[PDB]
RNA sequence: GAAGACGGUCGAACUUGACUAUCUAGAGGAAGUAAAAGUCGUAACAAGGUUUCCGUAGGUGAACCUGCGGAAGGAUCAUUA
RNA sequence: UAAAGUUGCUGCAGUUAAAAAGCUCGUAGUUGGAUCUUGGGAGCGGCCGUCCCCUGCUCGGCGCCGGCCCGAAGCGUUUACUUUGAAAAAAUUAGAGUGUUCAAAGCAGGCCGCCUGGAUACCGCAGCUAGGAAUAAUGGAAUAGGACCGCGGUUCUAUUUUGUUG
RNA sequence: GGCGGCGACGACCCAUUCGAACGUCUGCCCUAUCAACUUUCGAUGGUAGUCGCCGUGCCUACCAUGGUGACCACGGGUGACGGGGAAUCAGGGUUCGAUUCCGGAGAGGGAGCCUGAGAAACGGCUACCACAUCCAAGGAAGGCAGCAGGCGCGCAAAUU
RNA sequence: AAACUGCGAAUGGCUCAUUAAAUCAGUUAUGGUUCCUUUGGUCGCUCGACUUGGAUAACUGUGGUAAUUCU
């Protein structure tokens, strides 16, 4: 190609939004925004794909231009707007409120949360530099650009914000015994507690965590969000708990519920 | 156009390629600005991205240094002197980065006169007959006059540049890429650099 | 094999890919001159006009004369004696006829009693010679 | 020993001409656990491409060969020899790929036979794209 | 570029020697106890047996 | 601030000659293969009527013949103090 | 493509069926002798089974009258190998669920508003990670510039240091 | 007369997303009737510039004599876009992959460039070459390897 | 409506001719770069007019060429 690509095949789509293969060529390219092609779910996809409101595309068009859909604080007129992780996704007239947070299988589950607690998130730091004049700038997963943070905030914590004035209200520091939201590979959507950052000096820094249940997995550090001081988290976390029952677990469960409910 | 492509050219083993793909234009060539002393033409490019670029092809000011004693100053380059790439852009007066330039020395030696206060090149008998900087070597208070003799026990220069400021011509070495940037900016050579460049100029002179 | 060395990749695939060469099936399929030289130029079949109808004196043992066709290839202009199966189906090639030839089975060797004749006429004039031998087609004239 | 070349030969960072009355030489520690040698420290060379005293900035890979020519000016060449599985024959083949690696003169005791480490760093020119990291000689060789 | 499957596969193979006695008149005796219509009805059977019959080889070769 | 020109640069193309990858025409020559019954013989298979064969020479209508050394795949596993 | 063990790594042949160089030396290639840790301490089941241990020196917590037990860094023969881990687009393939009426398919669906799915496996080689150290390579002291020790000499160097300042 | 709400558009720079570009390691079919190749019309490297978005013999100037190869370079061929994949299939394999996803390339062949964040763009322009259209014969216009459709080519492929 | 302006037209689609360490793949780098757009910062930080100037198109009119989305 001689220039960006504007078109995202349905085949060529992120796993995790599960689109079919059927209904068109395309999937929706998310507009560009704070989170990544392959790591946001696009507006139309969490309305007329989870919630179901929506039937078509043009249905998800007269929704968001009645100016509805208030992603994390700020009314979103864009069907393709990449919402990511931790964003909190308000539909107002059905007093509803939804955070963006990982099923622990890897897509994106729906989450119904309080308004009380729709109105902070919890932003993952990137990195931290000093402005034009001595002004500690302060980058987040979501790009939430901050200056004049607390100086005890280092590079991989995160940051309790306000959505209506977008402040920091408490900062997890990355330390060893806090739990974890692991938010990338395999591990995708696991929750444990933080055992050991193993340094790797020019690679990539592993990261073990255990989990409640005690069955320890690793992760690429980058990978890595905390979400709780110790075992507490500072989210409500979706039914599961980010454990990941196995395959002969999920089967005899399944077995278990279609015959206790009936 | 005049490319920059890696793939025109034999590979380690001596063996040559075959182009897969046709000139790209990210691997632009631009024609040499080849920038010569006198009255300022500097062209604009519009370059990658759109951003500019600014080739000089005329440029006569360049704000150079002074490092021993922190100043810089505006001053008109007169020649090129040296070039460590070709012998010809000595010849062809082509200001590039790492020329040996002449330039004046009176912004320089007129900032040494009214820091020191101290009367520098000027042969002995050849007075200031005018009284213009006869009036900026006299006329303080008591520790005003101390402050400047305290600072005046740091007052000596070396005997190239004490040579160099006689004849009103400093030699200075450009540390900008005027095609570029469109700026002959640089330091004037002190100690072990001018002691080199003084025996290359000596060396191809005579 | 010889050559059982833990090390000895190379020689042992390099000693193959050389020996595959002396294989019959291979160097046919693995070089232009079999390729080149096949009449049809690696198609299945081929449209050619019929420039004369040709008697083929059969094998040693066996004795009948064999009813072929000299056929001008459109693609190459190559030359071509192609069999004419069924009893009496020499009656229906008028000549300067378009007939589609095909293989006669062998992968382009004389088969039977027809010697170096690989080729049998599949249609004549776009009209296929078995639908014509039963007389489902009548031949379009 | 040097000025050799028709311009004058410095490192950037350092200013030489504060006023008197040595040169002072800039070296950076190069990461990933290896020891800068006392040579680059002490040295009185230029070498914009060391990685101890130049503007290089190793990052990425670190790789290792035995050194097999050092016939050009301030590069060698190193040899890699490994063993490449070819999976039909489940057996493996000895190739080699031979790189040309720019070797700082802080490097000076290098003899054809020595284990050189070598770190990834920018294009230094058409076919280098390693600077020696650090010198292991060869398995005895000390008389 | 098309919304369409593509994603389809065989149900039966047909069998190497086409003129055993004894397989033609075994699988006639399919036929007429249980009523097909063709042999490819039968060989449709064997083949989704093949199949299990070879997933089940696959899980006895692994540790208990 | 338009035309236009000098110079540089990228460079299609064109002329001239050589090198050359494939395809094609070719007087004539010289082979090979295939036919049901052509001519001269009978070299080989029986000690095939001079044992056969190898290498290398020369010769001759043709198979072939002869020299020299070799082989048994020989027509002798042996031949007697 | 299988059948072709008629290209042969698995796995072919080479006296006479096609085939071992006339013979030998010979460099890269390939292959390469043996040898370098073992006994028991702790515990269970009914003499035999399954487990924990048989490297060492800067920063703090289960404690103690400068250090003892231990926690977290950093140096630790080097590789192949094996096991684990990270990471590795979907689609395809295997494969879990699910009466598209069956099936190929599909990713849906189920229940008198609620519940549920959209799993998982494989992804040679090369790269990254962490256990094992058998097998194979490589190593270290042999004119001693050899360890482990404390000592006496010599060139350049953090200041805790003279009430605050020469 | 002075103070302000909800937006729209604009804007230097930092960051973010979307990428792009050039680099690292390792991996490709046949061929030796291709065994030496590359190099003062750059081959490998040094030094200093020019150019370029930047790293680089990318290019200039002066240097040094390198660089690659029996672990197959170098040259030639390929009915060779590469890969994810396809067929076959005891276990090994063999063959295919133009073909809907990823990446690359090209718009009759070469070449040059305008605009723009992004093009060496061709449903943009400028020449040349080949072909071809309209012409009051002065001139003008063209690019279906987009969707249909037509001719041709063929064994071989659909509705203007 | 037209027209100026802005944005897009560099995506999509097609084909596989060329291309054999090239392309491509896995794997890293960009501490060597560029980046419209979105997103978040930033947008009285400089100590030195209650809104300015000349056009040009659409429109009207006069055309020319055999002919063009010519002008």
């Amino acid at each position: 190609a001689r220039g960006p690509k504007k078109h995202l095949k349905r085949v060529a789509a992120p796993k995790h939004w599960m689109l079919d293969k059927l209904t068109s060529v395309f999937a929706p390219r998310p507009s560009t925004g704070p989170h990544k092609l392959r790591e946001c779910l696009p507006l139309i996809i969490f309305l007329r794909n989870k919630l179901k409101y929506a039937l078509t595309g043009d249905e998800v068009k007269k929704i968001c231009m009645q100016r509805f859909i208030k992603i994390d604080g700020k009314v979103r007129a864009d069907i393709t707007y990449p919402a990511g992780f931790m964003d909190v996704i308000s539909i107002d007239k059905t007093g509803e409120n939804f955070r963006l947070i990982y099923d622990t299988k890897g897509r994106f589950a729906v989450h119904r949360i309080t308004p009380e607690e729709a109105k902070y998130k919890l932003c993952k730091v990137r990195k931290i530099f000093v402005g034009t004049k001595g002004i500690p700038h302060l980058v987040t997963h979501d790009a939430r650009t901050i200056r004049y943070p607390d100086p005890l905030i280092k590079m991989n914590d995160t940051i309790q914000i306000d959505l209506e004035t977008g402040k920091i209200t408490d900062f997890i520091k990355f330390d060893t015994g806090n739990l974890c939201m692991v938010t990338g590979g395999a591990n995708l959507g696991r929750i444990g507690v933080i055992t050991n950052r193993e340094r790797h000096p020019g690679s990539f820094d592993v990261v073990h965590v255990k989990d409640a249940n005690g069955n320890s997995f690793a992760t690429r550090l980058s990978n890595i969000f905390v979400i709780g001081k110790g075992n507490k988290p500072w989210i409500s976390l979706p039914r599961g708990k980010g454990i990941r029952l196995t395959i002969a677990e999920e089967r005899d469960k399944r077995l278990a519920a279609k015959q206790s409910s009936g | 156009g005049i490319s920059r492509d890696n793939w025109h050219k034999r590979r380690k083993t001596g063996g040559k390629r075959k182009p897969y793909h046709k000139k790209r234009k990210y691997e632009l060539g631009r024609p040499a600005a080849n920038t010569k002393i006198g009255p300022r033409r500097i062209h604009t490019v519009r370059v990658r991205g759109g951003n500019k670029k600014y080739r000089a092809l005329r440029l006569d000011v360049g704000n150079f240094s002074w490092g021993s004693e922190c100043c810089t100053r505006k001053t008109r380059i007169i020649d090129v002197v040296y070039n460590a790439s070709n012998n010809e852009l000595v010849r062809t007066k082509t200001l590039v980065k790492n020329c040996i330039v002449l330039i004046d020395s009176t912004p320089y030696r007129q900032w040494y006169e009214s820091h020191y206060a101290l009367p520098l090149g000027r042969k002995k008998g050849a007075k200031l007959t005018p009284e213009e900087e006869e009036i900026l070597n006299k006329k303080r208070s008591k520790k005003i006059q101390k402050k400047y003799d305290e600072r005046k026990k740091n007052a000596k220069i070396s005997s190239l540049l004490e040579e160099q400021f006689q004849q009103g011509k400093l030699l200075a070495c450009i540390a900008s890429r005027p095609g570029q940037c469109g700026r002959a900016d640089g330091y004037v050579l002190e100690g072990k650099e001018l002691e080199f460049y003084l025996r290359k100029i000596k060396a191809r002179k005579g | 094999g010889k050559c059982r060395g833990l090390r000895t990749a190379r020689k042992l695939r390099s000693h193959r890919r050389d020996q595959k060469w002396h294989d019959k099936q291979y160097k046919k399929a693995h070089l232009g001159t079999a390729l080149k030289a096949n009449p049809f130029g690696g198609a299945s079949h081929a449209k050619g006009i019929v420039l004369e109808k040709v008697g083929v004196e059969a094998k040693q043992p066996n004795s009948a004369i064999r009813k072929c066709v000299r056929v001008q290839l459109i693609k190459n202009g190559k030359k071509i004696t192609a069999f004419v199966p069924n009893d009496g189906c020499l009656n229906f090639i008028e000549e300067n006829d378009e007939v589609l030839v095909a293989g006669f089975g062998r992968k382009g060797h004389a088969v039977g009693d027809i010697p170096g004749v690989r080729f049998k006429v599949v249609k004549v004039a776009n009209v296929s010679l078995l639908a014509l031998y039963k007389g489902k087609k009548e031949r379009p004239r | 020993d040097i000025q050799t070349e028709r311009a004058y030969q410095k490192q950037p960072t350092i200013f030489q001409n504060k006023k008197r009355v040595k040169l002072p030489r800039y070296y950076k520690n190069i990461g990933l656990g290896f020891k800068t040698p006392k040579e680059a420290i002490e040295g009185t060379y230029i070498d914009k491409k060391c990685p101890f005293t130049g503007n290089v900035s190793i990052r990425g890979r670190i790789l290792s060969g035995v050194v097999t020519k050092m016939k050009m000016q301030r590069t060698i060449v190193i040899r890699r020899d490994y063993l490449h599985y070819i999976r039909k024959y489940n057996r493996f083949e000895k190739r080699h790929k031979n790189m040309s690696v720019h070797l700082s003169p802080c490097f000076r005791d290098v003899q054809i036979g020595d284990i050189v480490t070598v770190g990834e760093c920018r294009p230094l020119s058409k076919t280098v794209r390693f600077n020696v990291l650090k010198v292991t000689k060869a398995a005895g060789t000390k008389k | 570029p098309v919304a369409r499957s593509w994603v389809c596969r065989k149900t039966y193979v047909t069998p190497r020697r086409p003129f055993e006695k004894s397989r033609l008149d075994q699988e006639l005796k399919l036929i007429g106890e249980y009523g097909l219509r063709n042999k490819r009805e039968v060989w449709r059977v064997k083949f989704t047996l093949a199949k299990i019959r070879k997933a089940a080889r696959e899980l006895l070769t692994l540790d208990e």
